[PDB]
């Protein structure tokens, strides 16, 4: 998972 | 009062309770334009859980990406709020979580799929409202869909989500 | 506001989701009675679901009989709405449908079901907020009930509904 | 079934 | 009526139908001193379901003990609440009941439980909006809780019952 930014 | 009370209700009318959540966006095109306009960029979406007594979840969308997927891309994260419960659950959160763009002609869903990463601060029990967003920031590309496709009918979307529930 | 607010909570109050619903009609004789009067021939049931995101369902009852039952007959019928999400399900509406008038002294039930004729424009995927109702125009005749038996009680009957769920 | 008239 | 609507809405938000409710009870600290006071001895919990169209039901708590339990104990009680379906269920009320405070460090619940006496017009078919409450009046000690130990975390307990359901 790739947190938003 | 009315205005928030209005907001419940429309946050009950929509939560589930097993882990999976169907987002119907309608005013695709409205909203589509006003995340590239810049004017409303992101779309939180009314919160579900795993149980009755589970963990709080909701979704939050960027129909024109947010990072790597900016301009080109449609984002769609996961987001982990703090729930009435959280005393009562193991953390940090490690529930795998799918998402998915249904395929209004149901002939090909852009499905992902993805396992918490324990150390990240998005599945930490929340001190927050909400944890930080994490999901999928190229979940699928503007042209997949916009135009026609299959995906956008009578001008909306679908966005189906799917926590899965092992060890719940 | 507030009216329609109230509508939509008691609506949700009164919605399932697994295809089986029952429906309490208080005021049995003065509906009854609004119904031999004329004043009020039909009451529609609060809507319910096949399941958490399925079809959009509902009843219509005539008291005092609609068509080949009127005057001497109490007419149930079926309703197939427009969901929220009928671009998501099947079309035509093919689900075995179960209709009953429930004895409480649990002695002898009113039951009655039929499977849903694919041709009909019953169930059909909607275009308006709700399809034309088909189902039982003598469904159970007056004398049945009214005067005193076992169907209503405390001047109250319940109607039972049950959606079959095969293939969903 | 038989339609609402 | 804004205020009689949002109530509706918040013991909508609290209901449950499958027999398992979980009461979470907040500002713990201040509502223990409210019934220490005498100024709010009891507190009666959002009402729940064994089933759909089931018995209803709630729970009323003596933060400061009741009858032989007062001062000393803390009084946990069973509800037979009037339900729009009574007249459908069979009656006297004749369901196990487990109540439980829940220890927040998972390491010791007070659970107790109870069979339903019959001849109680505790069990009986509700004439009034609710029935007499019945429970247990030395639930827990309040030295077990109060002080600081594992039940009272961030300032809230957490009550649960399960409605066993055998023969429903």
């Amino acid at each position: 998972a790739a947190q938003e930014e | 009062a009315m205005a928030d009370l209005e907001q419940k209700v429309l946050e009950m009318e929509a939560s589930t309770y097993d882990g999976v959540f169907i987002w119907k966006i309608s005013d695709f095109a409205r909203k589509r334009q006003e995340a590239v306009a810049g004017r409303i960029p992101a779309i939180f979406s009314p919160a579900f859980y795993t149980s009755r007594y589970g963990y709080k979840m909701c979704l939050r969308i960027y129909l024109n990406g947010d990072g790597t997927g900016r301009g080109t891309h449609l984002s769609l994260f996961f987001v982990v709020m703090k729930g009435p419960n959280d005393a009562l659950l193991r953390w940090p959160f490690n529930q795998k979580v799918t998402l998915m763009l249904l395929d209004q002609n149901n002939r090909e869903h852009v499905i992902d799929a993805f396992r918490p990463d324990v150390t990240s601060s998005s599945f930490q029990r929340p001190v927050n409202d909400m944890n930080i967003a994490s999901g999928c920031p190229l979940f699928c590309p503007v042209s997949k869909m916009e135009a026609k496709n299959s995906y956008v009918r009578d001008d909306a979307i679908f966005i189906k989500a799917i926590v899965d529930l092992t060890g719940l």
